[PDB]
């Protein structure tokens, strides 16, 4: 006598959302705090004032 | 090396008879052996290097 949403069975696709994935990672503190200084070795010589 | 004689005549005597000999051959391999080793060293260290 009628056709209900389970008796069509797979003909209705389910569906996928990217949204609550979406949000941007939560990046180091220091990172945006501070001066990022580029290294290309190990150790790195800073000079500072002392009198 | 084979071996030749010094040898009579003679119908009946065995000093007549020429004598019996072999040359004979031997068999020398090469085979190949393997040499190998494994120098393992930091990837950061690698990196680092001038050279």
């Amino acid at each position: 006598a009628d056709i209900s949403r389970a008796e069509v069975a797979t003909l209705i696709q389910e569906a996928y959302s990217d949204t609550l994935l979406a949000a941007a990672k939560q990046g180091s503190t220091v990172l945006s705090a501070f001066q990022n200084v580029n290294m290309g070795t190990k150790t790195t010589h800073l000079p500072v004032l002392a009198t | 090396l084979p071996e030749a004689g010094w040898v009579g005549e003679s119908a009946t005597e065995p000093e007549g008879v020429i004598p019996t000999s072999k040359v004979t051959w031997a068999n020398r391999t090469l085979v190949a052996e393997e040499v190998a080793v494994i120098i393992p060293v930091p990837e950061a260290v690698i990196d680092d290097a001038t050279v």
